RNA sequence: AGAACUGGCGAUGCGGGAUGAACCGAACGUAGAGUUAAGGUGCCGGAAUACACGCUCAUCAGACACCACAAAAGGUGUUAGUUCAUCUAGACAGCCGGACGGUGGCCAUGGAAGUCGGAAUCCGCUAAGGAGUGUGUAACAACUCACCGGCCGAAUGAACUA
RNA sequence: GCAGUCAAGCGUUCAUAGCGACAUUGCUUUUUGAUUCUUCGAUGUCGGCUCUUCCUAUCAUACCGAAGCAGAAUUCGGUAA
């Protein structure tokens, strides 16, 4: 090296346009966006698309996601909805592992007894062709 | 012996101090409070006494 | 007291902006307390020089943007360490008493004001050559 | 003293044949329920005017719902409170989305910082500071800056189960 | 009151390199390299360019914010030591018994030896620290001079010498003897 | 030690206060099922290592009524607050420029020009510059400072309350 | 019995180096009072001798800070049983 190498933590910022995942409550599970910062432990959020009511909420019951998108600070519900659509948030969200795994673990949870059986017979069938591969190179 | 300027050097260290009048702690000459936990960080200081 | 004195500065400032119709905005960056004391004597004829704090002058000038309002486009020039020289004498005479005289190793003119106008003091430094040839290259343009 | 509601409380002296139509007096009252709101009303009327509920009545009780409940506003709050050794006036500011919310953290804050319980506190005035830079306390101007953003370092997810087969990370 | 954000700036001058990982700092310059472990403070470094690095403390209160500034100076002092470098000058002070001062060593230790302090038949030894070099002024009587890249290590070695000569059981206003710091600065850009 | 009204203990188990005549809760046939009181819910120990906003770091922290004590007096620890004053006519702080003329002011003397020292503190020109804050000279010089301005851009000083 | 706060005063000069009046806050339970709760079908009643152990409000001994510490001597204080 001959540069000054300084690796700074790349934190999710609480900021207007930060999209967040609601951990707790009656809108738990859903995404919303940060509209306005109230104080160091509180924010105003809005999730028109995902069906979550514009409210003040503790940053405790929400997890910041890596998603941000252009949003004027204070935007009423209506325009939030327009900017969220414009930015294709849900699109980007669904493309993440974070989204996929939640969906996977919900699919697993939905399985019938019978379906688990099949998963067993299929997973078993797969193992066979794998250990063969495993014993070649 | 000892030139006036070296006699000043030794005085910056030995002679130019204040003293806590509660616990005798030897403090910087312009200190407002004492640094010691034991006398309750008092602001009752006094200058270290000069020689003849 | 502190308000009293500042208000006085607003007074004598206005006093020059009405009487004197022409203004020299100079810049005395560095410059001794002695030099300025001598520019006074060397201008005791007509011009008077008036120094002040920039924050005062803009506020004062803006405060007088009612009557005598064309001192608005004077404000972009009252930055840095500038001063004022008001006068009722011919242009190019005073300017060269200021600049060249009492120079050291003086003070520089940064802009000039004349009846609502803003001279760079460069256009003032005319040689009557660019004004004669323009009256010469146009007569031949008509012949 | 709970989850607060604001009340319009209005009463009057009982009519006398000498004074039918005595004047109506109103208060804005933060309390948990109407039964406290009414009682706080008389508490003050006793002290301000010279009246006892035994001779006056309660004309109307109405809840003042916050006008713009999802719009963040800066609140100026004025308070009179008693201490272990004196009684004092105070100005404070609170940033929130409703008066009712503002009052709640005021009542909490008085208790944490000054050990002042509900009984020991009069609320004098609560007023949404209209023009920013009429805000006068640093801990709120701090949040008034433009394009304002901050991280939340050292994040501690709560574990659902007692044992964990991986060392946790605080990485947010 | 807890401060939403507060920061400091470190000018990285022409010729030095500063690299930071896990709050461990390495500063490399024409005089050499210095390392420092700042794990004991929660600060997050961020680089703007090879000339400037910003230190910050998000959401911190008074005593936390106070450490921020001292991190700057800490790192600052490293940078200058590795370019300008540091030098502490001292002076021998005695009224009768001339303090005789030499360098001796065992197993390649290097000590500062001090004899005849106030007539003392005893012999004091200050271990010389790794990275500080002891010279003796040639144009100034009874001086002695300690130079290195680290103020920390140089100033401390200077104090160790000065502290070994502390005069016991006498009025120390009258018995002014000792070795005291006479000047402190650099080894570059004048003296 | 001695009275007043009431409630207790004595004569009374039970739940709580670790413990305990008198406190809190509640008074008692033999049992089942539910719900509670006072008090509790990290583990001992039945019951949220619950939710929420702050405060606190104690090389003698603190932790619950009766109750198993603490004071006059102090702190530039940290938190919130009050008051007077300064400041968008630009302060505070930081960096930078200027810091002048009568005049080496009068005495005093080897020599003393702002700065060993006596008495005076005046004027000019000022945006400002003391008949002088220091450093330095034999005495001048040179440098510094009060004072003013350049840049910056919203807070700053002092005394207090708990 | 022991320790504080205030500072008039002492200390050639100087309140606080060392002290400290008038007043005033406390601590202790080796004094002595006060009380009468336990023991009057009995807890051997003083001092010394002997031996162990504890308290620290420290006399000595270790290392310090302070002085009206020049040295020698002393005094004030800290960590210290
Ligand atoms: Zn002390």
């Amino acid at each position: 090296s001959t540069d000054s190498i300084v690796k700074a933590s790349n934190w999710r910022l609480v900021e207007v346009g930060r999209v967040v995942l609601i951990k707790k409550g009656q809108s738990a599970g859903k995404l919303a966006a940060i509209v306005e910062i109230i104080d160091q432990k509180k924010v105003l959020i809005d999730g028109p698309k995902a069906g979550v009511p514009r409210q003040a909420i503790n940053l405790g019951q929400v997890v910041l996601t890596p998603l941000t998108f252009a949003l004027p600070r204070g935007a009423r519900t209506a325009t939030v909805s327009k900017k969220w659509a414009a930015a294709a948030v849900c699109e980007k969200w669904a493309a993440s592992s974070w989204a996929k795994k939640i969906a996977q673990r919900e699919r697993r949870a939905a399985l019938t007894d019978f379906e688990r059986f099949q998963v067993m017979v299929l997973r078993k069938q797969k193992r066979y062709t794998v250990k063969k591969a495993l014993a070649k190179a | 012996i000892i030139e006036p300027s070296l006699k000043a050097l030794a005085s910056k260290y030995n002679c130019d101090k204040s003293v806590c009048r509660k616990c005798y702690a030897r403090l910087p000459p312009r200190a407002t409070n004492c640094r010691k936990r034991k006398c309750g960080h008092t602001n009752q200081l006094r200058p270290k006494k000069k020689l003849k | 007291g502190i308000r009293e004195k500042k208000a006085e500065y607003f007074a004598k400032l206005r006093e020059y902006l009405e009487e004197y119709k022409s203004l020299f905005v100079v810049g005395v960056d560095n410059v001794s307390s002695q030099q300025m004391h001598e520019v006074r004597k060397e201008l005791r004829g007509r011009a008077v020089v008036l120094m002040g704090k920039n924050t005062m002058v803009r506020r004062a000038i803006r405060g007088f943007l009612s009557d005598l309002p064309d001192f608005e486009k004077l404000l972009p020039f009252v930055k840095g360490n500038v001063g004022f020289v008001f006068t009722n004498e011919p242009l190019t005479e005073i300017k060269n008493v200021i600049v060249s005289n009492r120079v050291a190793a003086g003070l520089t003119v940064v802009q000039v004001y004349d009846n609502g106008q803003v001279f760079p003091a460069a256009a003032a430094p005319a040689a009557t050559s660019a004004a004669s040839g323009d009256a010469a290259p146009a007569e031949e343009a008509a012949a | 003293m709970a989850h607060f509601k604001e009340y319009q409380v209005i009463g009057r002296r009982l009519p006398t044949e000498s004074v039918p139509e005595p004047k109506l007096f109103r208060m804005r009252i933060f309390a948990s329920n109407e039964v406290i709101a009414k009682s706080r009303y008389w508490y003050f009327l006793q002290k301000l005017h010279k009246v006892k509920k035994a001779s006056g009545e309660i004309v109307s009780i109405n809840q003042i719902n916050e006008a713009h409940p999802t719009k963040v506003k800066n609140f100026g709050v004025w308070v009179r409170y008693d201490s272990r050794s004196g009684t004092h006036n105070m100005y404070k500011e609170i940033r929130d989305v409703s008066r009712v919310a503002a009052v709640e953290t005021l009542y909490q804050d008085m208790a944490a910082r000054h050990r002042a319980r509900f009984r020991s506190i009069h609320i004098l005035k609560v007023a949404e500071i209209e023009k920013t830079a009429d805000v006068k306390r640093q801990y709120v101007k701090q949040f008034l800056t433009k394009d304002l953003k901050f991280p939340l370092p050292h994040r501690v997810q709560k574990s659902t189960k007692t044992f964990s087969y991986k060392r946790p990370s605080t990485f947010y | 009151m807890k401060y939403i954000q507060t920061e400091q700036q470190i000018e990285v001058p022409e010729g030095v390199t500063v690299s930071i990982k896990s709050r461990i700092v390495k500063v490399v310059g024409p005089r050499g390299t210095l390392t420092k472990n700042l794990k004991h403070i929660d600060v997050t470094f961020t680089k703007v360019n090879n000339q400037l690095i910003k230190v910050a403390v998000h959401n911190g209160g008074r005593k936390h914010v106070a450490a921020l500034r001292t991190v700057k100076s800490l790192v600052d002092n490293m940078i200058t030591g590795v370019t300008k470098g540091y030098k502490y000058k001292m002076r021998y002070v005695y009224a009768h018994f001339p303090i005789n001062v030499n360098i001796v060593e065992k197993d390649g230790a290097k000590f500062i030896e001090v004899r005849n302090f106030l007539g003392d038949k005893k012999i004091r030894n200050v271990p010389v620290r790794d990275g500080v070099t002891i010279e003796f002024s040639t144009n100034v009587k009874d001086e002695i001079v300690l130079s290195g890249n680290s103020v920390e290590d140089v100033s401390q070695n200077a104090a160790d010498l000065q502290q070994i000569c502390r005069v016991r059981n006498k009025d120390i206003r009258k018995f002014l003897d000792g070795i005291y710091v006479s000047h402190k600065g650099f080894i570059t850009e004048d003296l």
